[PDB]
DNA sequence: CAGAATCAGCCCCAATGTGTAATACCAGATTTATGAGCGCCATGACCAGCCTCAAT
DNA sequence: ATTGAGGCTGGTCATGGCGCTCATAAATCTGGTATACTTACCCACATTGGGGCTGATTCTG
């Protein structure tokens, strides 16, 4: 019926067309059969009929005489729904501003008048007057007279000379100015000046108003002269039950209104005294800004007792809005909620459903199923044997309920896999049963939680239940391509006891000819559950183009393994029941199975584990009793070895050796060694306690310790835990941050004292309050994240691009933290793979790389393979298919249509409340340096004189174990290419002092300098060494600061030495607090020390700012192009940063703050991007000096290694689609042919697609440069105002809104939603993609 | 609140994660029944009918 | 506590709270984004239309479930339409073109 | 009469409900010995000594 | 039974034009003369058309050809 | 060569915008409720043949 | 296959409680005037914008 919609500001004669009369009185009822008054609030013949086809005189009764307008009081005879979109107007006599055009953020008729904010309010408030049309009077157009001022200019001049006050004036003014000549006059102000400020106003102003005048929009419309009035129903006045009403507060706003309107007439008819005209005029404006906007301007008018009133822009905004609280998201009938239990009878396909639940639920289904078997006459009879609950209606139900799913959902909806559906099973009580597999899922417990229930009604409906959101539909997690339906502790358990051998047991060494038999022996008591015991097996193997070979042999293994190769399916191999059978075994054979496999021995196998486990953990009965918290015999003892420790260091302190912070220490140090002691200790005695002897004299196997095996089954508890109970817990943390030096020498199992349980408490309470904080801020920062990538979805199969990301491990300078495995399963690559040894072709370029392919790699030992990402798609307003790779969350590749954004931001956002000198090296390898400029000293070390020198160290395989930085000028012990040792010293520097050592060797001499001016002279005490103090810009006198202390190296002859392979000399400017070792008259060596200069948040802010685009505190200054470096002048500060490039020109100039420390020399040449100062990087500059890549690879990188930190496993692929998303906006630089401005910010699809028709065409094209912006800014900067109304800053969207004209396509999600039709992302991609196809055909 | 006779030990799963099983002799004994008293009014107004 | 139909909200048409009133249960955002997740369009166009607050979706639903067809028609919801005339009663003209 | 999951013990690190069942059971032996003595019913002296 | 749409997914994919094409025969089974190709074992229109997707003898260019010979047959009957 | 003026660059101060899971009396004019009355669609009571059966 | 009667199709004559219309009238609803002298109420961050400096290139006495 619509495609689009359209805002603007509404004129005065369109407000008239649109009101059915006009309001005069502001009598609502006559308290007496509450009938409407007469041209009221709520006037009959203005808004329509009370009753359906009822007079309100009585005359006309009946649908006869539909149509036709009484003449006694003038009411039309139609339905009394049209009281509900009638509208009425209110003729205001005197000129109102409107308060949101005026108070908004940016003043926008303020900045339209060239008039002061501040001198605009003056004139509203009556208190200055405002020149209008000044003539030949001398005075200005907008000139601002006071009281005083205008009588004498009226004494003067009688005529040529007006002057009025407030919105009339305001009115005329607006009216009287002529758009066009006021953009010619800034069009030609643009051209003429040059000024930073003044270039941007005026391209503001500009831009203002050539939109304004695009728009069909008027100046004077922007202050109000009629105003409409709310239809009655959307403020009703109900009576209440017991005699008595209720009102909204427009009701009373549009009271207030009109009542002041009616004395400003009255007054004006009785010729009112000119101060009396003002002050009710000033009524008047006041009432209409607080009916528009309650407490914006001024102080909120109370309401009836003590609350202030509830205006419309009120309910418009806040989270209990129209747009959050009544449109985007709704109550829905055919619900139900209840308590839920385990049933742990059920499949992972069915639930429980209690009978009432469902009858209440299914009553239209049994109404009509009972009018279609005859049984009931009328729908009246069916309600009525539903309600008598005869013994047919349950059978009418168990028909209608056999195939018909549900929706359950948890109140918490985190990720996707919040709501499921599943297969109901009518069952007796009044609780809910649901599967043990998927209480991980839903992150539920059985302690009092609650889920809801949910019918779907229509066909499609139906089918999308079944066929997407079924339970066995998603066993894999979309954040990680693992299993989700692992079990959790009873079954691990139960597993873990069956497959767990022992030394000696019943019928040890028996020769078994089946797992049959296995079981035979095991449940007629004559073998153990698990003993040594041989048994024959067959397997089968997949080695076969998809056939299955068997072959039979004999194993050793025990009877509970034997038992439980009955469940594995026939498709894997016997090894992978052959262990104890943790839960990480149990999910990584179920993973194997799966991918071995496919879904449905997938779910059999799970189904067929659970009931075992079960079982099995039934039929063991472990508990827990109080003798198995074993107390080492050790504990006392190593206390009274601490306490003696602390006494003797009390005594040290005491005597005046050490210092209070240094006793702190030691003793601190002291009760940590004590307590991982009494740690070890208790692990070592309690992890093999169990001993026994078999056939002979003694053996030693694993314990058998209830709660042992309960922590090494990984089912419940850990190490800390144990430690907790059978042990002393350890150091607490006092509540202002530091920690108390006396521990907690008490377990669990012991009797704790008030003392230490006080001390407890802090930590609890700290503890309590951070979980309580941490879901509120996760919340918000999910909502940000999802509503700034909701429009993202796949369009296109493929985008025909070329470039793409390099992928490489992670190196930390030591172990790998990310093997490429991982990073690279699922992509595809950009470009086609290379032979390790560069000699053939390997796999091709457009391949998707499954496990095979990964497999393949690791064989191969493959260093690097480069990748496809969505930040480099070619695909216009979506992404590819191919770019983005393949969904992790099923085995095939990625199908068209699906919604990426919201799964990378649910992702994303799920696990945000689990989060709060010497290089020594570890392996043997390969020394290998990269971008070194290293040099032969005196002594043969290789000293290092490049800044960006890394050093690594590659293997036999050509992997890259180790990756360190080298600092400048620091000693190296190896080369390039040695082989080495592990744990051998290689690199040695002083991290407190940087050295200012030079690439060249011979003579040092003293020129430009003057004792006192420059340097000092000064004798050390202890050494006795004689160095010059440079002293800096501050502490020297301000004749000295023209003359640095220049040390250049000479040679023999006198002359400048010249740098091996150059010729420019090598003269260093030393800056202040220089210390230099060596004094003149001693010839120096190359790589020589010279000169010497002396020298993280937890939780996740760190991700809120790398997310939100936030500036650094201290940003490091960057290089802005690559050339030589110029000191600058001391210009009012430390130095002026300006770069000779080797042909262009140098205008680039940088304000160095003296407070700073700085790197780079007086003749180093430096490149684009690199470093000059240290710090924190902004991203900003990153990506101008580096490309996206480079700047998305930081993003990347820092959201991993948090993730990695806090222990979550998430894709990259997320975090890269929020990056797209946060690099959607681009300025432009200069338009070659395209009209576009020097500094407009728009869209780059638009730029891009407007260059490729003009290449296309003979034409030329622009140039652009990135932006980057935050996410909330991204969000709100979107070309749909719906979407950026629905977020946040709803006022100021709405005005801007209607300003410039904007026309809204639905062209979304959110848009889609709040309009109420299918969106373009599941199965209505079709439907829309055919309504496109048809439009414009 | 009353005292009973426990056991610790996992049966068939029907205590998985906080779930309690309960023999059908307390509920037999009504060791755990309550009673609850609700209080209900009809009011009678006058109308302009 | 369950319901299949009930009362209505007075100023938008919209089932009522829970277990006072005989209310139906709240769909969320977070909900509707898992729905957006997912492929099911229809299901949310029948959550948010037919279900909470179409008057003459909700009854031709009811009729057509009664009569044993399983169809829908998606209608317009009245919450728009107060939106709509909330925005208009400034000095802001919102309006929807046919073409 | 219940059955309780040992897998919450450990986890949750609160052996006072493990000891005041082992009191308990002491008690329940203690109360069981003198509701058989009250049923023998043989004299006092021994209620008394007990 | 129809535990798992596996195979159906496998028959027809993207998972949605599956879903698709099932309601219009869902649909079409449910109102009007319309009769199974499959044996009918107590189950709804949406396991039966799924069953008969599964099988390969329903999709869209089937449904669409035996559309247009009953519209052709239909204005074939005007006698 | 030092001076201070009028412009951009920088910095201090104000402002808005965010923050989770089911008194008194007086006179003159108006209107709703009970007055009956004309007048009538429809209740209860006839009353002529065309429509529906019988013997010869 | 006719001519001798019952059941049922056409209209008689008022008939009778109901509803619309006329008219009376006290209760309800509106407007109006009072003359000793009475004079001013009663939380923590992040961002943008406005106003006051802060040099830094232009010109000056
Ligand atoms: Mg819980
Ligand atoms: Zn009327
Ligand atoms: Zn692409």
């Amino acid at each position: 019926e619509f495609d689009a919609i359209k805002i603007a500001l509404a004129s005065p004669d369109m407000i008239r067309s649109w009101s059915f009369g006009e309001v005069k009185k502001p009598e609502t009822i006559n308290y007496r059969t509450f009938k409407p008054e007469r041209d009221g609030l709520f006037c009959a013949r203005i808004f329509g009929p009370v009753k359906d086809y009822e007079c309100l005189c009585g005359k006309y009764k009946r649908l006869k005489h539909r149509g036709v307008i009484c003449e006694k009081c003038g009411v039309e005879v139609t339905q009394t729904k049209v009281r509900r979109e009638r509208m009425g107007h209110i003729e205001l006599a005197s000129p109102t501003a409107h308060i949101w055009f005026l108070k908004s953020l940016p003043s926008r008729i303020g900045l339209l008048l060239d008039m002061p904010l501040r001198d605009i309010e003056r004139v509203l408030y009556f208190e200055s007057y405002v020149v209008i049309e000044g003539g030949m009077t001398n005075l200005e157009r907008q000139q601002i007279l006071t009281e005083e001022q205008y009588l004498d200019a009226l004494e003067e001049f009688g005529d040529e000379f007006d002057a009025k006050m407030g919105a009339e004036a305001i009115q005329a003014l607006l009216k009287s100015m002529d758009l066009e000549q006021e953009c010619e006059q800034l069009r030609e102000e643009l051209n003429e000046t040059n000024s930073e400020t003044k270039r941007k106003k005026l391209t503001k102003r500009i831009k203002l108003l050539e939109a304004f005048v695009q728009s069909g929009n008027k100046p004077e419309w922007m202050i109000l002269t009629v105003l409409p009035v709310l239809p009655p129903d959307l403020r009703p006045l109900v009576p209440l039950d017991g005699g008595r009403f209720a009102t909204s507060d427009l009701n009373d706003l549009y009271r207030r209104v009109i009542n002041r309107n009616n004395r400003l007439k009255r007054l004006l008819d009785l010729a009112a005294p000119d101060i009396i005209v003002r002050n009710e005029k000033r009524m008047l404006q006041e009432a209409v800004d607080a009916l528009l906007d309650n407490g914006r301007r001024g102080r909120a008018i109370t309401g009836s007792n003590k609350r202030p009133l509830k205006s419309l822009a009120d309910m418009i905004k806040g989270k209990q809005g129209r747009f959050r609280q009544n449109l985007l998201g709704k109550r829905v009938d055919y619900s139900g909620r209840s308590v839920i239990t385990v049933g742990p009878y059920l499949r992972l396909h069915q639930c429980g459903l209690p009978k009432k639940m469902a009858l209440e639920l299914f009553k239209p289904f049994i109404y009509g199923k009972l009018e279609l078997r005859g049984l009931a006459t009328t729908i009246k009879a069916a309600k009525k044997m539903v309600e008598r609950e005869e013994a047919v209606v349950w059978d009418i139900l168990d028909e209608v309920i056999r195939e018909h799913p549900v929706l359950l959902n948890r109140a918490p909806t985190l990720h996707r896999l919040g709501i499921q559906a599943f297969e109901p099973v009518l069952i007796e009580g009044k609780a809910i049963q649901l599967h043990p597999l998927v209480c991980a899922a839903y992150n539920a417990d059985f302690d009092g939680d609650q889920m809801a229930v949910h019918v779907p009604l229509t066909l499609e409906a139906q089918l999308e239940a079944r066929a997407l959101m079924m339970s066995t539909n998603n066993i894999l997690s979309p954040a990680n391509g693992e299993p989700i339906i692992v079990p959790s502790q009873d079954v691990v358990l139960g597993l873990y006891y069956m497959t767990r051998d022992c030394v000696n047991a019943k019928g040890e060494g028996m020769v078994l000819t089946g797992p049959k038999e296995a079981e035979r022996l095991y449940r007629s008591g004559l073998a153990s559950l698990h003993a040594r015991v041989k048994v024959r097996i067959t397997e089968y193997e997949k080695d076969a183009n998809g056939e299955l070979v068997a072959k039979t042999s004999l194993k050793d293994t025990t009877v509970g393994r034997a038992i439980l190769w009955m469940i594995v399916p026939k498709g894997l191999p016997y090894s992978i029941v052959n262990q104890a059978l943790g839960k990480k075994a149990i999910s990584k054979m179920l993973n194997t199975c799966y991918r071995i496999l496919g879904l449905k021995p997938t779910v059999i196998f799970a189904d067929q584990i659970m009931y075992t486990g079960f079982a099995y953990a039934a039929r063991s009965g472990a508990s827990v009793g109080i003798d198995d918290m074993v107390i080492p015999e050790k504990k006392h003892e190593i206390i009274s070895e601490a306490e003696a420790e602390v006494a003797e260091i009390q005594e040290q302190f005491q005597s005046g050796l050490v210092t209070a912070g240094e006793r702190y220490n030691k003793v601190i140090d002291i009760w940590a060694a004590a307590n991982d002691r009494v740690s070890k200790a208790m692990m070592d005695n309690l992890q093999t306690e169990t001993v026994i002897n078999r056939d002979g004299q003694e053996e030693k196997q694993v314990s058998f310790n209830s709660i042992y095996m309960m922590a090494d089954s990984g089912a419940r508890g850990s190490a800390a835990q144990i430690r907790q109970l059978a042990g002393m817990r350890g150091l607490m943390a006092k509540p202002d941050g530091s920690i108390i030096e006396t521990p907690i020498t008490a377990n669990f199992r012991e009797g704790l004292n008030v003392l230490q349980y006080f001390i407890s408490t802090h930590g609890a309470r700290k503890g309590l309050a951070d979980t309580a904080l941490k879901t509120a801020n996760s919340g918000y920062l999910t909502r940000r994240l999802v509503d700034v990538a909701q429009d993202l979805v796949v369009t296109e199969d493929d985008c025909g691009t070329h470039e793409g990301i390099m992928m490489t491990p992670v190196i930390e300078g030591g172990d790998v933290k990310e093997p490429l495995r991982d990073r690279v399963l699922g992509r595809v690559t950009a470009e086609d793979v290379l032979k390790p040894g560069t000699a053939d072709i390997l796999v091709p370029r457009n391949t998707l790389l499954h496990e095979q392919w990964c497999d393949l790699l690791e064989e191969n030992s493959v260093d690097a393979v480069k990748v496809r990402s969505v930040v480099s798609c070619d695909t216009d307003f979506g992404v590819c298919a191919h770019c983005y790779g393949r969904d992790l969350a099923r085995g095939h590749i990625i199908n068209k249509g699906e919604a990426i954004g919201v799964i990378a931001a649910q992702s994303i956002g799920e696990p945000g409340t689990q989060l709060t000198s010497s290089i020594q090296v570890k392996n043997k390898g390969s020394i290998k340096l990269s971008n070194v400029k290293s040099v032969v000293n005196s002594s043969g070390k290789l000293v290092i004189t490049s800044r960006n020198t890394e050093l690594k160290l590659i293997d036999e395989f050509g992997r890259t174990k180790e990756s360190y930085k080298v600092p400048y000028g620091a000693v190296l012990a190896k080369g390039d290419g040695e082989q080495v040792a592990g744990g051998e010293t290689v690199a040695n520097w002083d991290p407190h002092t940087m050295p200012v050592i030079t690439e060249v060797s011979g003579f040092v001499r003293f020129t430009d300098m003057i004792d006192g001016q420059t340097i000092t002279r000064q004798t050390d005490e202890l050494t006795g060494l004689s160095s010059l103090v440079v002293l800096d810009s501050a502490e020297r006198t301000a004749g000295g600061k023209d003359l640095r202390p220049a040390l250049k190296i000479v040679d023999a002859q006198g002359n400048d030495v010249l740098i091996p392979g150059t010729d420019m000399p090598a003269q260093y400017f030393l800056p202040g607090k220089a210390i230099v070792q060596l004094e003149d008259g001693v010839q120096i060596s190359s790589g020589d020390t010279l000169a010497r200069i002396p020298q993280i948040t937890g939780g996740l802010p760190r991700v809120a700012d790398l997310f939100e685009a936030r500036r650094p505190k201290e940003p490091a200054i960057l290089a802005e192009i690559s050339g030589i470096v110029s000191f600058g002048k001391e210009t009012k500060g430390k130095r002026r940063l300006v770069i000779t490039p080797v042909d262009g020109s140098d205008p680039y100039e940088e304000m160095i703050p003296k407070w700073r420390q700085l790197n780079v020399f007086e003749g180093e040449r430096v490149e684009r991007g690199d470093v000059i100062s240290d710090g924190p990087e902004a991203p900003h500059d990153i990506l101008r000096l580096r490309g996206v890549h480079a700047v998305t690879r930081y993003i990347v990188n820092e959201v991993q290694d948090v993730y990695r930190l806090q222990g979550v496993k998430i894709n990259d692929k997320h975090i890269e689609v929020i990056v797209r998303q946060m690099l959607r906006k681009a300025t432009i630089v200069n338009a070659g042919s395209s009209d576009f401005l020097e500094g407009e910010q728009v869209e780059y699809s638009r730029v891009k697609i407007a260059n490729r028709e003009l290449e296309a065409n003979g034409k030329v094209g622009a140039t652009y440069s990135r932006d980057l912006l935050g996410i909330t800014k991204a969000s709100l900067a979107t070309e749909s105002f719906i979407s950026a109304a629905s977020f946040q800053e709803t006022t100021r969207v709405l005005t801007e809104a209607a300003v410039a004209g904007k026309r809204d396509e639905l062209r979304g999600l959110k848009e889609n939603v709040i309009v109420g039709r299918l969106i373009p992302a599941g199965t209505g991609y079709a439907y829309h993609q055919d309504r496109m196809r048809r439009r414009a055909a | 609140g009353q005292n009973m006779r426990v056991a610790f030990m996992p049966w068939n799963g029907y205590n998985f994660e906080d779930s309690i099983l309960v023999s059908e002799r307390v509920v037999q004994e009504d060791r755990f029944t309550t009673i609850h008293i609700q209080e209900l009014a009809c009011v009678s107004r006058d109308t302009k009918l | 506590h369950a319901r299949s139909t009930g009362s209505y909200s007075l100023v938008t048409q919209q089932p009522l709270g829970g277990k006072a009133q005989f209310g139906g249960q709240r769909f969320g955002e977070m909900e509707v984004w898992a729905l957006e997740a997912y492929g099911a369009a229809y299901t949310l166009q029948e959550m948010l239309t037919v279900k909470s607050d179409d008057v003459n979706g909700r009854t031709k639903m009811y009729k057509n479930i009664v009569d044993g067809n399983h169809q829908m028609e998606p209608g317009m919801p009245e919450s728009f339409n107060v939106l709509l005339k909330e925005i208009r009663s400034l000095g802001i003209n919102i309006e929807l073109e046919d073409e | 009469d219940i059955v309780l999951n040992p897998l919450g013990v450990p986890s949750r690190m609160n052996i006072g409900q493990i000891l005041e069942t082992h009191l308990g059971m002491a008690a329940k032996g203690i109360g069981d010995k003198i509701n058989a003595m009250l049923k023998q019913q043989q004299e006092v002296a021994k209620l008394r000594e007990f | 039974a129809r535990v798992t749409v596996q195979d159906a997914v496998e028959k027809i994919g993207n998972r949605f034009d599956l879903v698709l094409v099932a309601a219009r025969r869902a649909r079409q089974m449910q109102v009007g003369g319309k009769d199974p190709l499959v044996p009918e074992e107590n189950d709804k229109t949406t396991v039966i058309a799924l069953r008969e997707i599964e099988e390969g003898l329903i999709n869209n260019q089937i449904l669409d050809v035996r559309e247009r010979q009953e519209q052709q047959e239909q204005e074939a009957a005007e006698l």
